[PDB]
């Protein structure tokens, strides 16, 4: 069939376009998701950050 | 090309934009808007259409389940 | 404000005119005008033989002519041409 | 400046100030609720003195209205995209070919679109055969020596056409 | 950052700053830890043909990850582990860069300590 | 080597071919759009495999013939190479313009 | 083929003849009709119109000429030339002008003034130097690769 | 060349002893053979440039120009009808054995050996050019513009002679071959001054300066289309050419009174694309354009340097081709519209639909579109004089700045965006103007392929 | 081919690959494609084209000279013999601007092959470059555009003349 | 930004033709829903602007930041554009809430479409470009530079923070 | 309320807040009565010139030629040498000039100066 | 890019959004009837009759068409106009 306007009402749709619509974005959200915990946490730089530098003195002939 | 021109009077208005507009300025002593011109604006496949995180977050209703199946590989 | 009869009649006149000539500008006779992929392919393969001709030939013969950045050799591998093992990489420890 | 007279009158002008103050505040208000408010509000502000017979009284307040309008104006106001400063303004003038021309083509397109070119033959004698009598008639008499407006009466005398209709009726689609 | 805002805040001495780093003079009080890994085999890193502002410590890590990227390149989610030790022998240098400028940053306020309580 | 020289070349030459060809056609191309969607195919698939060679061995090179004017102390050819951002930066722009016509197919219908 | 007496010499003296028959010459509102005066620039005896004439008369009003603004008799300002639409748009302004310029100019030195606050006070990260191998990266500098080294070590913390 | 230069002449008689309606075939087609004809000299070879006996001789700062002369004359001629075409046919056979006789002086010119010679062939090239723009000078003051044009001429290049004759009697003979070996210094004192000032001052006046380039424009808005462009292309070019040969003495003074001729022509190059932003009179805009590529080809020439003689040649060859096709494309629209003034013709693009094909490739190579050889002329010309002064490259890159701007102008303001709907007389593009085109730039581009060729003997 | 002579070029050093794979290995199978597709045909027009013009042979050779003597050798005014210097002279000049020209083309050819080695190996010809062209700002600048040919001489001598009293006195 | 950019201007004009050229937030609002293929890449695009942690648009221009304020850094540059940031994170915002979440307006008469291979392909095939081939070429580059990787708190997360306020 | 929207050389002063029309005499209503009239005469002889079906040729305006003859020759006659015209042909003449003519005396000084010492960038200056 | 438009279609859509209205009657309307002369509705309300006509129909219609229509087949007529719907 063809398209058609229609006056002052919701527009119909096919179910097509809506369903690659859903596809599209759930594949976003799975991307995200396996993305975000299959091999990173990356946003959380793998690697503890270390301190000042190591709040002890005995470093290299500190002066008593 | 037929239309069938969806008739007047057909909104019986009862809508919560123009119903708290007209409660207000009724309550101000006017009642003359223009008046019913959007209740197909704001009503029909309208009247909650999505709010914030549905609009942003359209994706999850079905990508949780293919996570489910990502876990169970 | 409003017309007076005349400018209305005047309008009127425009109206039937736009009409007749509005009308004419359409047209359908049923002669409206009258008379009075190995393409694709052998398309994506010919220049390619004629430029692989052009950049062998009278490219080489030029010396100076088109040159490279030398791909990476490794100091644990080997050579395909002369052949022989580069002394590898040294210890390995703290890991 | 306008094609009837010279003087607006005041009422063109509180109702072309309507016009503008009501078209930017559909540009400053938008989700149209708050708007369809504001709107009774802006006419209700003209009903606080619509009962005034004054003149001077009606044109003071006019301009201190205008101080008050360009006082909130807004810096893109929604027009339309067929207005001009708007989004389109001759967008479609890729083909507004006129009209006068098509005489100059090669006999070989005009043996293409026959029955049109015939058409136009006998409109082109239409209009050379009805130039004469009446609309040179028309153009003495009904021309006084000052003429005073912008806008002539049609053939309302006795038969066909009213004058000057040739570069006003005939003009393109706007439409390619 | 916060040792940032310390320095513009305090005088100029007590938090000394970066692009004069060698302020206290080297070999000043160690007892004698140096080694200097030397891991590079430079001649061999040179005829690897790497890049100026590479040719660093913690080099050889960075051989074998395009050792083992070249040896299997359709194998596009391959090289980590040695990515990851790359990354983590750099952390350790990030670690002694830090170590160097607070130790500095020490010194210097212990001078500056020493000099007053004996002036 | 010659496989990696011919395959960037022909991504530059593959596109000289329609302007030439609708300036010695005097015949309507009404499918055009096809014509140069299946040429912009076409330089994109021989764009993508460089690049994987490239970044498979390394191997950059510049070519550079057809001189005029050695005039002074330096000359001038047409000299062009194809290194990292070169080649890497190839299908970036094929690929986004091929779904451009795409969309100009749509948006310049009726014009 | 024009009438030589249509052109414009002198300007405007006489003021009973010479203005009566320029403005039925141009045409215009006689009295209205402006000499510049006599400012001996050239300028002859044609008028002054106010300046902006462009985005004034809005195109509603629906006269000849697409995009001139003009209907063929009309005074053809003299700067015209400078006036058309694509080239200068004498648009009424939206604020104001001193407003416009005066916080423009003041936003440019206000952040300017900031650079300059930016470019005696940086930031960085608390990190010493790199640790080059050959005494700060010897034969990667200029060379001498047989004349002149520096010795000059690394030591660790 | 004597071999060319007899059927110059001999090309003249067969229009008079034509039958009618038959002179147009017959000069067309001698003067495309002599084209091919004189194209076939070209073979200067390396070190020397080439002789024959006493009166000519070829460097390669003559051959471009040579050719291109002998290709402007069926460009000059089958532009020159449809405005002349129904006079008589004894003044039409005039004015095309006038146009033939005058390219025999130019060829004379620009083959010229010594240099008495040549002041002797350049005030024959100035007498029937002013023959022509008088007799059809199309509008009203062409009285004026033939006055201005011979004073200039005469009154700027008559102490060339006595200087000249000054150089005859004080170092033998004119040739310029001894002159490249017998000459010697001449410091600064003040008869070098003088003599500098004489000879550079006529050449001045010739390309025009800027200090007197009011000689131009009534020169071409009063001028015949045939003579508009054998007036700005061979005549400035050959003005830029005898500054070029007789620059070749006088070396040690120009260090000296080298500086205000420059500068006038920097400020005022910069004054003249300014002028040409705002006027109206289409056809002048080029005139004042080609004034301002001429004071680029004088800093050119002033500043002594390979690049800059190199570039300025190319410069030379890329204007006159540009600027007479212009003119051409301005002599269609008044063939159309009979105005000259610019806001009456508007539109166009629909109407005449493949003319603004050629005005687009016009106006982009009057741009400096990058490949063009008129690019390769500014780019060397900026070059060599920011080796010069290393911070005069303000003026040259505002000068681009505002050619791009007047000349993309004057393309998007005749031809670009409303029909006026009143005309009425447009007609579609005759196969004439459109052939002329394609005699314009196919050329051109074929130079772009290939400029091996026309680059200065500074090779 | 070339002279090598006047082109030298580096030895050949190619690495192996060593898959440790099972894709298996697509490009491999990608350059024996594009070989077996588009050399063989190429080649073959290559022998076709070699034969017919191995039919009949035509030859060309380089122009060689004598040598005119000296500028030095000519008196004041001797055109029939300034005319000899100034031409071997000029095409001297010519043949060195392109000795120039292939110093360049051998430090472009430098920097491409050493990829981000810079500092290392193009010391060598970077440095004779930059030895020729000091000879060349010495000896070919500094003279402007009308160069006859005793402009130049007129140059030797301001040069050696300058140096000679600058090294006498600073002796 | 080749790839985003190329699908959001696609995406953008593909709604302004589907409602008859008028290309104004005014006058757009309710679009969701009406068929949500080009408003889903439109959201798809919006969110990858800001780099939502971590698709391909979050690599490029998180490295820049982290590497931007792990340098030698200006004490002015890296607070505009920090700055900066969260305004396009809040003009993203207000291009969707303007696009999609409102109430519908617009004029009558509609005739929204998209019954078109070409468009469909089109779109398809940038956002498939926009989730896959951006990590694609992110990840097989050999480093010519020397990655920071060791970062404070809040100067690794911090950009992703003041694009969620 | 309002600055009042202050004039400038760029301002346009609008249509609506003048304020100086608004108790617009009778005579200003002639005047603009007389406005219209002169227009509707104008656009009467363009519609005649206009409207005749056999005019191969143009409008023919004779407005525009009469302004580019005003613009473009007819400017020398009238002029006579004023006080104003003579300084600002001065000042756009000759300063502009002179100043440039300056710096390049200096660049020329200190260019010629500091290559006679030797202290110059020119190690491979080749392309002069 | 070209929807299907007619006379009676768009003389019926202009009644109806007419109609729509709060302060005219839907009883005594009429597509020959006047706004100004025999409705007696206020020249200020048949402005916004105008305004929300151009809102719906996307285009302005100018001041000097803001006069002098007055009734529902002028209306359909100056919209005829801009729009070109004849056949
Ligand atoms: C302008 C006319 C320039 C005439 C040619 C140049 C010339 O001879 O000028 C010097 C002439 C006269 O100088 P002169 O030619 O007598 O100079 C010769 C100088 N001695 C005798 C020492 C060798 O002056 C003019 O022409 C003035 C102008
Ligand atoms: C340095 C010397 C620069 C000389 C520039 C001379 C420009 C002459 C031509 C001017 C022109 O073409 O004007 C037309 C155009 C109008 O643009 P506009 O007013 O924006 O109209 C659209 C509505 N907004 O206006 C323009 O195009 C304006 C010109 C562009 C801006 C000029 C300054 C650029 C550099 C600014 C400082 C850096
Ligand atoms: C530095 C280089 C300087 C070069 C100078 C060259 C000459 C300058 C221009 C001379 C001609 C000027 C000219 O055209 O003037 C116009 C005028 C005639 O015009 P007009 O008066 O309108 O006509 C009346 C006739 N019906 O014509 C005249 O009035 C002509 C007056 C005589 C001019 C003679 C030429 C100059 C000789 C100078 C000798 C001292």
């Amino acid at each position: 069939a063809h398209i058609e306007p229609r006056y002052r009402q919701f527009p119909q749709l096919t179910r097509s376009q809506v369903i690659q619509a859903e596809f599209f974005s759930a594949t976003m959200w799975f991307w995200i998701l396996w993305r975000f915990w299959h091999d990173s946490d990356a946003v959380l730089g793998h690697f503890p950050y270390p301190d000042p530098s190591q709040w002890t003195d005995e470093e290299l002939g500190i002066p008593p | 090309s037929k239309m069938e021109l969806p008739d007047y009077k057909q909104w019986k208005i009862e809508g919560t934009p123009l119903e708290t507009v007209q409660e207000k300025l009724a309550a101000r002593g006017l009642r003359d808007p223009w008046g019913r011109n959007e209740a197909w604006r704001y009503m029909g496949g309208f009247a909650n259409n999505v709010s914030f995180v549905g609009a942003l977050l359209k994706g999850f209703k079905w990508g949780f389940a293919a996570f489910v199946v990502a876990v169970g590989a | 404000s409003g017309y007076t009869p005349d400018e209305k009649l005047r309008l009127q006149q425009l109206r039937e005119l736009r009409r007749r000539w509005l009308k004419d500008q359409e047209l359908s006779p049923r002669e409206p005008v009258l008379p009075p992929s190995i393409f694709a392919f052998t398309h994506v393969l010919i220049p390619v033989w004629i430029i692989h001709y052009y950049l062998k030939y009278h490219v080489t013969t030029k010396p100076y002519t088109i040159v490279e950045k030398k791909p990476r050799i490794f100091p644990g591998d080997t050579i395909l041409e002369t052949g022989e093992v580069i002394p590898p990489m040294k210890e390995f420890p703290d890991q | 400046f306008l094609p009837s007279a010279a003087y607006l009158t005041h009422q063109q002008k509180v109702l072309q100030l309507y016009k503008r103050a009501l078209r930017h505040l559909e540009s400053r208000c938008v989700h149209r609720d708050k708007y369809r408010y504001f709107a009774c509000l802006l006419r209700a502000r003209f009903d606080e003195h619509k009962n005034e017979k004054d003149m001077v009284k009606a044109t003071q307040l006019l301009r201190e209205a205008e101080k008050e309008f360009w006082h909130g104006q807004h810096p893109q106001p929604y027009i339309f995209p067929e207005s001009p400063g708007g989004t389109s303004y001759e967008r479609y003038e890729c083909y507004k070919v006129p009209e006068w021309c098509l005489d100059d083509w090669h006999p070989s397109e005009k043996a293409m679109y026959p029955d049109y070119f015939a058409k136009r033959e006998q409109w082109k004698k239409l209009r050379r055969e009805s130039w004469e009598r009446e609309v040179k008639q028309l153009q003495e008499e009904t021309p006084v020596g000052g003429p005073r407006t912008e806008a002539l009466p049609p053939a309302r005398k006795q038969g066909d056409l009213p004058p000057l209709w040739w570069h006003i009726v005939t003009r393109p689609r706007e439409r390619p | 950052g916060a040792h940032l805002a310390r320095r513009y805040l305090g005088d100029a001495s007590v938090e000394p700053e970066p692009l004069r780093m060698p302020t206290f003079p080297p070999d000043y009080g160690f007892p004698e830890r140096k080694e200097r890994e030397m891991v590079a085999t430079q001649q061999e890193m040179n005829d690897a043909q790497l890049v100026l502002q590479q040719r660093d410590y913690c080099a050889h890590y960075l051989i074998r990850f395009l050792k083992c990227k070249r040896d299997s390149f359709p194998n596009f989610l391959a090289c980590k582990h040695e990515q990851h030790d790359w990354d983590y022998c750099e952390h350790l240098d990030y670690v002694k860069r830090m170590k160097e400028f607070e130790r500095e940053r020490r010194l210097l306020q212990r001078k500056k300590r020493r000099e007053q309580r004996e002036a | 080597m010659n496989l990696f020289s011919s395959l960037t070349l022909v991504t530059l030459i593959l596109l000289t071919m329609p302007i030439a060809a609708i300036n010695f056609n005097t015949h309507k191309f009404t499918n055009y759009p096809l014509y140069v969607k299946t040429t912009i195919s076409c330089a994109f698939i021989t764009s993508m495999i460089p690049t994987m060679m490239f970044i498979h061995t390394g191997q950059e090179m510049i070519i550079s013939n057809w001189h005029w004017l050695t005039i002074q102390t330096l000359k001038l050819s047409l000299s062009f190479k194809m290194d990292f951002f070169s080649m890497m930066f190839v299908p970036v722009a094929l690929f986004v313009t091929w779904s451009i016509m795409e969309f100009s197919m749509w948006y310049m219908h009726s014009d | 083929s024009h009438i030589t007496k249509d052109m414009l010499p002198g300007p405007y003296p006489k003021t009973p003849e010479e203005r009566a028959a320029a403005a039925k010459k141009y045409n215009m509102r006689v009295e209205d009709y402006e000499p510049y005066p006599d400012d001996g620039m050239g300028y002859g005896d044609y008028p002054k119109l106010p300046d902006r004439s462009q985005q004034e008369r809005d195109p509603w009003y629906d006269w000849d000429h697409p995009d001139l603004r003009l209907n063929w008799g009309e005074p053809m300002h003299w700067d015209l030339d400078m006036y058309i639409r694509n080239r200068v748009d004498t648009s009424p302004t939206p604020v104001n002008w001193n407003l416009m310029c005066k916080h423009l100019f003041g936003f440019v030195a206000f952040m300017l003034f900031m650079f300059w606050v930016g470019e005696t006070y940086p930031t960085y990260q608390p990190v010493g130097p790199k640790q080059y191998p050959y005494n700060n990266l010897y034969l990667e500098r200029g060379g001498d690769p047989n004349k002149e080294p520096e010795p000059v070590v690394h030591y660790e913390i | 060349m004597l071999k060319y230069i007899i059927p110059t002449m001999m090309l003249m008689p067969l229009t008079w002893l034509s039958k009618n309606s038959m002179i147009w075939i017959n000069t067309t087609l001698h003067s495309l053979l002599i084209s091919l004809t004189s194209l076939l000299l070209l073979n200067q070879f390396g070190d020397n440039s080439l002789n024959f006996s006493l009166t000519f001789f070829s460097d390669s700062l003559s051959t471009p120009l040579l050719i291109l002369t002998m290709w402007l004359l069926p460009l000059m001629l089958m532009a020159s009808q449809h405005h002349l075409s129904k006079e008589n046919l004894a003044r039409k056979k005039l004015f095309i054995s006038m146009l033939i006789l005058l390219q025999l002086f130019l060829i004379m010119t620009f083959t010229a050996t010594e240099l008495i010679f040549f002041y002797i062939m350049f005030e024959a090239t100035l007498v029937p050019t002013l023959i022509i723009i008088t007799r059809w000078g199309n509008q009203t003051e062409r009285l004026n513009a033939g006055l201005y044009f011979l004073f200039y001429t005469l009154a700027g290049s008559l102490p060339l002679l006595v200087a000249l004759i000054y150089i005859q009697n004080t170092m033998g003979s004119l040739n310029f071959l001894i002159l490249q070996y017998w000459v010697q210094p001449m410091p600064n004192s003040w008869s070098n001054t003088f003599m500098w000032l004489a000879c550079m001052m006529a050449f001045m006046v010739k390309m025009p300066l800027y200090g007197l380039h009011l000689w131009l424009p009534k020169a071409h808005v009063e001028a015949p289309i045939a003579g508009s462009m054998v007036l700005a292309a061979i005549l400035l070019k050959l003005g830029g050419y005898g500054m070029m040969r007789i620059t070749l003495l006088l070396n040690p003074i120009t260090d000296f009174m080298a500086y205000p001729f420059i500068m006038l022509s920097l400020w005022g190059m910069i004054m003249t694309s300014s002028i040409c932003l705002r006027q109206t009179d289409l056809k002048s805009l080029i005139a004042y354009s080609s004034v301002s590529h001429m004071a680029l080809v004088i800093v050119a020439i002033l500043i002594q340097t390979p690049w800059s003689y190199m570039g300025a040649t190319a410069l030379m060859i890329a204007h006159g081709l540009t600027s007479s096709m212009l003119f051409c494309l301005a002599n269609s629209n008044y063939e159309r519209v009979h105005s000259r003034t610019m806001i009456l013709a508007r539109g166009l693009q629909t109407l005449l639909p493949l003319m603004a094909a050629w005005w687009l490739l016009a106006s982009l190579t009057n741009l400096a579109l990058p490949p063009s050889i008129n690019l390769i002329g500014e780019l060397f010309v900026v070059m060599s004089t920011f080796s010069w002064s290393n911070i005069t490259i303000i003026l040259m890159g505002l000068n681009m700045v505002i050619t791009a701007l007047y000349s993309l102008y004057m393309l998007i303001t005749t031809q670009r965006g409303k029909h006026t709907h009143h005309i009425n007389n447009i007609l579609p593009s005759f196969t004439r103007e459109n052939a002329l085109m394609s005699l314009h730039m196919l050329p051109l581009l074929l130079l772009s392929l290939n400029p091996k060729i026309i680059l200065g003997p500074l090779y | 081919s070339w002279d090598k002579d006047v082109y030298p070029e580096p030895p050949r050093r190619t690495p192996a690959p060593s898959p440790q794979t099972s894709l298996p290995n697509p490009i491999t199978y990608l350059t024996k494609a594009f070989d077996l597709l588009v050399d063989r045909p190429v080649t073959l027009v290559r022998e076709f084209i070699e034969r017919q013009h191995a039919k009949n042979k035509y030859y060309y050779y380089h122009r060689e000279f004598r040598r005119v003597p000296d500028i030095t050798e000519c008196h004041e005014k001797d055109v029939l013999c300034m005319f000899e210097a100034e031409m071997q002279w000029k095409r001297d000049y010519k043949v060195d601007q392109e000795i120039v020209n292939i110093i360049q083309e051998r430090l472009k050819a430098c920097q491409q092959r050493e990829g981000e080695s810079h500092r290392q190996n193009c010391a060598k010809e970077l440095q004779q470059f930059t030895q020729v062209v000091k000879a060349y700002q010495d000896r070919y600048h500094d003279l402007g555009a009308h160069y006859s040919a005793r402009k130049c001489l007129a140059k030797q001598k301001q040069r050696m003349l300058a140096e000679r009293k600058a090294t006498k006195e600073a002796a | 930004h080749a790839f985003f950019k190329a699908m959001l201007f696609m995406c953008s004009g593909s709604i302004i033709h589907s409602l008859n050229d008028e290309q104004d937030i005014r006058k757009m609002g309710g679009l969701f829903k009406a068929m949500p293929f080009t408003t889903t890449a439109l959201i798809i695009g919006s969110l990858a602007l800001t780099g939502m942690p971590f698709l391909t648009g979050f690599y490029s221009k998180d490295l820049i930041i982290e590497s931007a304020n792990t340098s030698y850094t200006n004490a002015w540059a890296l607070l505009m554009t920090l700055v900066a940031t969260s305004f396009t994170a809040i003009y993203s915002t207000r291009i969707i809430f303007f696009a999609l979440l409102g109430q519908p307006r617009f004029p009558t008469l509609i005739n929204i479409n998209e019954n078109n291979p070409f468009l469909i392909n089109s779109i398809k095939r940038l956002l498939i470009g926009s989730l896959f081939a951006g990590f694609i070429i992110s990840n097989n580059i050999p480093p010519m530079t020397i990655p920071q990787m060791t970062m404070p708190h809040y100067l690794k997360m911090t950009a992703l923070t003041v694009t969620i306020l | 309320s309002f600055p009042k929207y202050e004039p400038s050389r760029l301002a346009s002063l609008p249509t609506t807040l003048d304020p100086a029309e608004y108790d617009i005499s009778s005579e200003t209503r002639k005047a603009q009565a007389e406005r219209l009239a002169i227009r509707s005469r104008l656009k009467r002889e363009y519609q005649l010139q206009y409207n005749d079906p056999s005019r191969r040729g143009v409008v023919e305006d004779p407005a525009l030629i009469r302004w580019t003859c005003a613009r473009s020759a007819n400017v020398y006659p009238n002029f006579r040498p004023n006080t104003k015209t003579s300084l600002l042909g001065a000042l756009f003449g000759i300063g502009p000039l002179i100043f440039w003519y300056y710096v390049f005396k200096t660049d020329r000084d200190r260019k010629e100066k500091l290559i006679q010492e030797g202290k110059l960038d020119r190690t491979f200056n080749i392309s002069y | 890019d070209a929807p299907p438009l007619t006379l009676e279609g768009i003389k019926d859509r202009v009644l109806y959004v007419l109609k729509l209205y709060d302060k005219i009657d839907p009883e005594k309307l009429s597509v020959n009837s006047h706004f100004m002369k025999d409705l007696g509705l206020d020249s200020l309300d048949q402005v916004e009759i105008i305004m929300a006509m151009e809102d719906e129909f996307g285009f302005e219609i100018p001041d000097i068409d803001a006069e002098k229509l007055m009734c529902p087949q002028e209306i359909v007529d100056y919209i005829a106009d801009k729009k070109d719907v004849y056949e």
